[PDB]
């Protein structure tokens, strides 16, 4: 119900955040991550009022995917800050 | 030579000892380096390669005949001497063409080393180059922007090579070089003005010995401990390979290095950069005249094995 | 690279697209589409280089709000039918929430930003394929959906990417870049006749990787990323002047070549289907797209630029080869034309 | 499209049904191209390699026109069967459904008044 | 309290619209793990257990864990107060939504078996094991690789 | 979106009032999200720069939106034909002439008037003989 | 009328429109939160564009 | 799907779960069972382009026994009536609505 408009919202506001950076990778490597709990809150909510039992294995593998694919996010962001001394996206410009 | 190759085994790693390792010696004009190099070679039993020529790469290249001078880049250092400063700038196409001709030398000598296992002796190398455009610019030799160009192919390329392990060095203050000039007699080696040799040297002795101080064992010798290849054969023996790029090689960082210099058209890519400053350029119409002469030399119309001019058989099923 | 790692990677990079294709579970879908943003992260900062990590670090951060956004569209369906994927009665919205995102990670129109410039710090192989087999695995979940998606929007993206691939490619320089451009033009056609007849994207597909997987192997076998370092083709190696000139023209519709087919099956199509006004406009500005594509064949090949002397050098020694597939794939895409009615 | 088709061979190449259909004569001119467009990738291959253009690899050649037109006959009997499948599909549904395909019975010329446009 | 969902799902909310703020990257990773504490709470309150606590031993666990060891390496440099102002903002018109439809938890647990022996969460993912065998093997491969791919990121 | 349709269903030339209000809507619209895509990328130097940019574009956008929609709805009235798709070429020859003169330049007034009345023109036309934008898959 | 008129007019006038556009068109910071943003005008404007064809 | 290296292999890794009526664990139907049944045995053989209109009854009431969205509504209409109701004091919570009863 509702609970579900708050949830989608939530990740729209989150997509909002990823989408505009403001200066801080970590930051956004952070807000992409409320999005996947967003969608792991949403996804775990219903499979659980569907009663559909056969598909919560996939709220799960959201979650691992997610995990690695944020280390890799990560290993990025301490490679950028090993090149430029911060995580702020400006230095990022030199691919003009 | 490839991943194949190396994944079965032939690994640098099981191919290197003590006496392998890239020795090069560097002095001026005339340091009797020539000399100490064969022996040191003779010593531990190094392949000594010689000093990098005009037509070394020709030599390097199928049948190995000295080139015409307009197929080997039209450099004279003969005209270099009896005409510094020239309108056709002959002085720095020498000077890039002999930076491109040591880059052959030198990937030629890592592939040795990498494969064989057996060590190298190269004389002046890539590293050593730099003192005589240094000295040319001091001189009214060549101008700034030339300058830029040589260091621009040299930032490209030289990074990627591993180091001199060691470096000796002769020193012999200009007055003796000039006169050392004098016994060996050849009208254009001896037209060269000192202040020139005051240059090569003073940037090896400020420039270029310190900067390898740091990276590569460093070992100068006064003329005296040269002509003396005992003596300095056996410094040599003595220094400890430890400071350096060179300890963090392992086998699997290895191949790669290996199949650059397996790829002489790679190592001199930067060579040939599209920088268009007018000494270096061939020009569409001149180019395309010598290529066509140099492409339709027996044996170099077709690749190696293919030629038949030269005696190459068996084309038909290769 | 440990060559384990290699393998592990290089596995991951193409079960990553193949599972997308195989699986009808969405779910499974988009793991696929995962590990593709996993695998060619690694090989992308392969150099090191600073603009690599740049590289990277925007084609991850593009990757992955787009793979979070294909993911909740799968989540909303899950709600609006039980089902784990798209069907007849999906909401409109849930839909064209996949085009977009999945028209971000094939960076088409106006999401065709990041492309660019990870071509451009990306090395000229890992360039092929984050150019051709990472188009693969997003197409294949569009070409699924395609009965369902929106005929209005794919075309709106089709055009844009049409004249910003186009209008880009004509300033630039740097090799890397104008085949990115290109290839922003080409996955426009593409997308243009999924919605009518998907089975015409995947020969607008193919002949882009038969034409583009010659053109950069062409590229890279002097490593030139100028169309300077190109010119002197024809002292480096001078076989492949002539077909690097019809493969260019043919990656353009020029009649004669093979390229001339997608285009113009595609047209047939979308006229059949009445899209008169859409299609003379795509073919249009295709017409751009030539002209830079022979500003590079003038360069190239029909003007010899002026070379260097340290090119002789490089004369000397033998070249490395190009590999067989360079021909058979320069061939079968420069002229299969006389054979296109079997192709379709 | 044609895809799911009743009796769709989910992965196969060329389902049995196709025996019916003739094979493709081995000199098809379109097989007899596809060999020329192999010796040219087998020349243009001694070409970029810098070899004796037609006196090199003979035994490549014939790879090449060999391995070519082998595609062939598999690949154009195959695309003859998507062609004769797609009549097998079409010329049925025109009878399935034959009110929506009505054979129309055109008036001759003595009848039909076209208009004249007179050039002058 | 049938409000106490609607409660929750504000909450989350507005904790990700703190994210979405882009606060500090230590205040964000704070303000993920209270939304990520709402969150476990919610499948809670739908009566998934096994799947809340996931998100606490993973998200309020490391997830948000190494994110701060790495913001403390990566982020020194601490308006956050303007940023509180604005998140003050967006609840109000978060709120005044709500109000919107107020002019214009009365079903949960929407169906459920009375008497049943054998159902709950976890037994379902449980079944990763048997008849659901490819989910796994994919995510351990994921995993497999993972480990690769930051070892050679990092080199 | 009623409203913008309505500027197609009362006949040309008739009403003119509404139908510069809508095409001055449109070009404000496009205006907007001109200036948008302008800020976004290629971005200001200070908040107000940007303001006055996406009013400046808004403006320009605006008013081509509404001297196309002037004259060709006037051009209509005074030839007394609705229906030519002349009129509408008058309406964009205009447009494009005071998209000229907002950017200050003759020559753009040429090719603004060319390119942006053969435009129109072209969308008269469609409506005349019904042809189909971003048609459906019918196939 | 030939030279001038006739090649300011159709070929060099075809010329000079497209390289404008190409020049702005292709004028980028290179910065990500000014491309990205972009994104978030194109989602916003196929948003409504289903919208109001509902 | 695109390649379908499933069905040609027999092997069905990603279909036995992709609706609610699959089997469940330990034999425990999902909810809405009674109803996607109904509405994929009737859309079998019939492609979608005919899945979508003949076969709208078994979708308009699954897409009711999920969402259950009129039931919603029809008992929101109720209970604000009924407040109007107890507004006039017609009507008050009887015993019915609190009381003991049967096992
Ligand atoms: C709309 C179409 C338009 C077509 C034309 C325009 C498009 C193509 C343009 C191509 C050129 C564009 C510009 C490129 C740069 C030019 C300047 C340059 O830098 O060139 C240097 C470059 C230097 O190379 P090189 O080292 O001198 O190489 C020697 C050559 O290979 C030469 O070697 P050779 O002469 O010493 O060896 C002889 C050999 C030479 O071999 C070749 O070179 C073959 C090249 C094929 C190219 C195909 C392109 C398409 O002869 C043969 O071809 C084989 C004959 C025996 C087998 C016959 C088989 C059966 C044929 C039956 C008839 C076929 C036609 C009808 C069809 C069948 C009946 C229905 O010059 C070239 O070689 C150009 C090669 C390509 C020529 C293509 C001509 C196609 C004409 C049509
Ligand atoms: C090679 C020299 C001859 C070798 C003969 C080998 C032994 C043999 O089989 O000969 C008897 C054999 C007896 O054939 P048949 O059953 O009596 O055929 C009589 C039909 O009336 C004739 O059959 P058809 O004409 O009905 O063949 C079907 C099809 C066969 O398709 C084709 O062969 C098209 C060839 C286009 C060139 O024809 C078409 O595709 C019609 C469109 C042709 C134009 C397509 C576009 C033309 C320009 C494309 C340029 C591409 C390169 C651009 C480079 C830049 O002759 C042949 O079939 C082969 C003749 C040469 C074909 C072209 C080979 C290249
Ligand atoms: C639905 C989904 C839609 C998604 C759309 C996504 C668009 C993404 C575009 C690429 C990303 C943005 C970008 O690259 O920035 C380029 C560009 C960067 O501008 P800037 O460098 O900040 O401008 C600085 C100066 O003001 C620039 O100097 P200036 O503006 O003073 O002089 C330039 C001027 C000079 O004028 C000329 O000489 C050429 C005139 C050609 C007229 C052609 C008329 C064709 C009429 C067809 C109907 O060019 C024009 O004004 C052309 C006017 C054409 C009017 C057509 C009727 C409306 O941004 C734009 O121009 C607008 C972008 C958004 C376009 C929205 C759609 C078009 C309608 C609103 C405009
Ligand atoms: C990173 C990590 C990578 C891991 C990769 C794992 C790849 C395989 C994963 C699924 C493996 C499923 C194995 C099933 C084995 C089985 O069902 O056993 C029955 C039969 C014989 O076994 P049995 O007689 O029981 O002997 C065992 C004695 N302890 O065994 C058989 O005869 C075959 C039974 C097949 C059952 C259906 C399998 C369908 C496909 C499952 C997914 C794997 C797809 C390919 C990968
Ligand atoms: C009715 C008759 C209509 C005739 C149309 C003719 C179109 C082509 C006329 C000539 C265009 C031209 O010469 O373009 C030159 C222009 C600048 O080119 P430039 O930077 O000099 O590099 C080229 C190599 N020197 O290159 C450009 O910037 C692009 C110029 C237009 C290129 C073709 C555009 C076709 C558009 C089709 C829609
Ligand atoms: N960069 C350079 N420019 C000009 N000449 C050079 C350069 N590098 C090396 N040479 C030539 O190499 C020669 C070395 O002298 P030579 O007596 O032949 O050998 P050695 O240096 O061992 O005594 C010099 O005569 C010098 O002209």
């Amino acid at each position: 119900p509702s609970t579900f408009f708050n949830l989608t919202m939530a990740f729209s506001l989150s997509l909002l955040g990823t989408l505009m950076f403001r200066s801080h990778l970590m930051s956004t490597l952070l807000c992409l991550e409320g999005m996947v709990l967003s969608l792991f809150i949403m996804t775990s909510v219903t499979s659980l009022n569907s009663n559909s039992m056969s598909s919560m294995p996939i709220p799960i593998t959201i979650l691992v995917f997610a995990a690695c694919e944020a280390a890799v996010g990560l290993a990025l962001l301490v490679k950028v800050s090993n090149t430029y001394g911060t995580d702020y996206v400006q230095n990022l410009n030199l691919l003009q | 030579y490839g991943l194949l190759a190396a994944i079965l085994g032939d690994k640098t790693t099981k191919k290197l000892h003590e006496y392998s390792r890239v020795i090069t010696v560097d002095g001026n004009i005339c340091s009797g380096k020539n000399k100490l190099a064969k022996e040191i070679a003779q010593q531990l039993g190094m392949k000594h390669y010689p000093e990098a020529g005009i037509q070394y790469s020709s030599t390097t290249t199928g049948d190995g005949r000295p080139l015409d001078i307009e197929f080997s880049g039209s450099c004279s250092l003969e005209k270099f001497y009896d005409d510094p400063k020239s309108n056709d700038g002959n002085s720095y196409r020498l000077q890039s063409w002999l930076y491109a001709s040591r880059l052959l030398q030198y990937a030629d000598a890592l592939e040795h080393l990498l494969s064989t296992g057996q060590g190298v002796v190269l004389e002046r190398s890539i590293y050593s180059d730099f003192v005589f455009l240094e000295a040319m610019y001091n001189q009214g030799y060549i101008r700034k922007q030339c300058v830029d160009h040589y260091n621009e192919i040299k930032r490209l390329t030289l990074p990627e090579y591993l180091p001199p392990h060691a470096v000796i060095y002769i020193d012999v203050p200009v007055p003796e070089v000039q006169s050392r000039i004098q016994k060996k007699g050849d009208p254009h080696e001896m037209k060269v003005t000192s202040a020139y040799l005051q240059d090569i040297e003073n940037a090896y002795k400020k420039t270029f010995l310190p900067k390898m101080s740091e990276m590569c064992e460093v070992l100068v010798y006064d003329s005296w401990e040269a002509e003396d290849p005992t003596k300095v054969v056996e410094d040599i023996e003595y220094l400890k390979y430890n400071k350096g790029p060179w300890l963090k090689q392992d086998d699997w960082t290895f191949h790669y290095l290996r199949m650059l210099v397996q790829d002489k058209t790679e190592v001199l890519n930067y060579t040939t950069i599209p920088v268009y400053l007018p000494e270096i350029t061939i020009g569409a119409h001149q180019g395309s005249r010598i290529y066509n002469s140099f492409r339709e030399l027996p044996g170099r119309k077709y690749a190696p094995g293919y030629n038949a001019e030269v005696g190459d058989k068996w084309i038909w099923l290769k | 690279m440990n060559p384990i790692t290699l393998a592990i990677i290089y596995f991951t990079i193409f079960l990553g697209p193949v599972i997308t294709m195989s699986s009808t579970n969405l779910m499974l879908m988009w793991v696929g589409l995962e590990f593709s943003l996993l695998a060619i992260i690694p090989m992308l900062i392969n150099k090191k280089n600073p603009r690599s990590t740049e590289a990277a670090t925007k084609y991850f951060v593009t990757q992955a709000t787009a793979s979070m956004i294909i993911l909740l569209a799968i989540v909303l369906n899950y709600k609006q039918l039980g089902t784990w994927m798209f069907q007849q009665q999906t909401n409109g919205l849930i839909l064209n929430m996949t085009l977009m995102a999945l028209s971000m990670k094939l960076g088409l129109a106006p999401f065709h930003f990041w492309l660019p410039e990870v071509t451009q710090g990306i090395p000229l192989h890992m360039g092929l394929i984050l150019l051709t087999w990472q188009k693969i695995a997003p197409l294949s979940i569009l070409i699924q959906i395609y009965p369902l998606l929106n005929s209005t929007i794919i075309l709106m993206l089709a055009i844009t990417s049409i004249f910003m691939g186009a209008w880009g490619g004509l300033n630039q320089t740097q090799m890397r870049k104008i085949m990115a451009y290109s290839s922003i033009a080409h996955m426009g056609w593409m997308l243009a006749i999924l919605p009518y007849n998907p089975s015409l994207t995947l020969l607008n597909l193919m002949i882009y990787i038969i034409l583009t997987a010659p053109m950069f192997m062409a590229l890279m076998l002097n490593n030139s990323m100028t169309i300077n370092s190109i010119s002197l083709l024809w002292n480096k190696t001078p076989a492949m002047l002539t077909m690097i000139s019809l493969m260019l023209l043919s990656l353009g519709g020029l009649p004669p070549l093979t390229g001339f087919l997608p285009k113009w099956i595609i047209i047939t199509e979308l006229m059949k289907n009445n899209c008169l006004i859409m299609a003379t406009l795509m073919a249009m500005m295709a017409l751009l797209n030539l002209f830079f594509y022979t500003r590079l064949i003038y360069s190239t090949s029909l003007t010899m630029f002026p070379t260097n002397n340290n090119s002789k050098m490089m004369t000397h020694q033998t070249k490395t080869k190009p590999n067989l597939m360079f021909s058979t794939l320069a061939i079968m895409s420069t002229m299969t034309l006389p054979l296109a009615p079997q192709l379709i | 499209m044609m895809n799911g088709r009743p009796g769709h061979e989910p992965l196969k190449f060329l389902p049995d049904e196709a025996r019916s259909l003739p094979p493709p004569k081995l000199n098809d001119p379109r097989l007899v191209y596809m060999g020329l467009l192999g010796y040219c990738t087998g020349l243009m291959d001694n070409m970029l390699r810098m070899r004796p253009v037609m006196r090199a690899g003979l035994h490549r050649q014939l790879l090449f026109v060999t391995s070519f037109v082998f595609a062939g006959y598999f690949y154009l009997k195959r695309q003859n069967y998507l062609y004769a499948v797609k009549d097998h599909d079409m010329f049925g549904y025109i009878k399935l459904h034959p009110e929506d395909f009505p054979e129309k019975e055109k008036k001759t010329y003595a009848e039909i008044l076209e208009p004249f446009h007179p050039v002058r | 309290m049938n409000n106490y969902i609607f409660v929750l799902s504000s909450l989350f909310l507005v904790g990700c619209l703190g994210l979405a703020l882009k606060p500090s990257p230590i205040y964000g990773g704070l303000g993920l793990i209270v939304s990520g504490f709402v969150g476990c709470l919610m499948v809670l309150g739908f009566g998934g257990s096994f799947l809340g606590l996931m998100v606490f031993l993973i998200y309020l666990g490391g997830m948000l864990v190494v994110f701060g060891y790495t913001t403390a390496m990566a982020t020194e440099e601490y308006s956050n107060w303007l940023i509180l102002g604005f998140l003050v903002l967006g609840v109000i018109m978060e709120v005044f939504l709500i109000c919107v439809l107020n002019y214009y938890g009365d079903w949960l647990m929407y169906e459920v078996d009375d008497v049943g022996v054998m159902l709950e969460g976890g037994i379902g993912v449980a079944a990763m094991y048997s008849c659901a065998t490819w989910m796994m093997v994919v995510a351990g491969w994921s995993l497999f690789a993972g480990i690769f791919i930051i070892i050679e990121i990092t080199r | 979106k009623r409203f913008f349709e309505s500027y197609h269903e009362v006949p040309d030339g008739t009403q003119c009032h509404r139908k510069t209000y809508i095409t001055t809507a449109l070009g404000g619209i496009c205006g907007i999200i001109g200036s948008a895509y302008s800020v976004s990328l290629n971005p200001a130097d200070s908040t107000l720069e940007a303001v006055a940019r996406v009013g400046r574009y808004t403006f320009t956008a605006a008013a081509i939106g509404a001297m196309f929609g002037l004259t060709t709805c006037v051009s209509a009235q005074v030839r007394e034909k609705p229906d030519d798709p002349l009129n509408y070429f008058i309406g964009g020859c205009a447009g494009g002439l005071t998209l000229g003169a907002r950017t200050h330049s003759y020559g753009t007034a040429a090719m603004g008037c060319v390119y942006m009345g053969t435009a129109a023109a072209l969308f008269k036309i469609g409506k005349l003989e019904g042809w189909e934008l971003f048609p459906t898959p019918k196939v | 009328l030939d030279l001038i008129w006739l090649e300011k007019t159709i070929p060099k006038s075809t010329s000079t429109l497209h390289t404008n556009m190409t020049t702005l068109t292709t004028n980028q910071k290179g910065l990500i939160k000014l491309y990205f943003m972009s994104f978030l005008i194109n989602i916003i404007l196929i948003i409504i564009l289903y919208s109001i064809n509902l | 799907p695109f390649l379908d290296i499933q069905k040609k292999l027999g092997i069905s890794l990603d279909r036995h779960f992709m609706f609610l009526s699959a089997e469940q664990p330990y034999k425990n139907a999902a909810r809405c069972h009674a109803f996607e049944k109904e509405w994929i045995e009737c859309a079998h053989g019939i492609g979608g382009t005919r899945a979508k209109k003949e076969c709208k009854i078994e979708f308009d009431d699954f897409e009711e026994c999920l969402l259950r969205y009129k039931t919603m509504r029809r008992m929101h209409d109720i209970k604000k009536q009924r407040e109007k109701l107890m507004k006039e004091g017609k009507y008050t919570p009887p015993p019915h609505h609190s009381g003991r009863e049967e096992p």
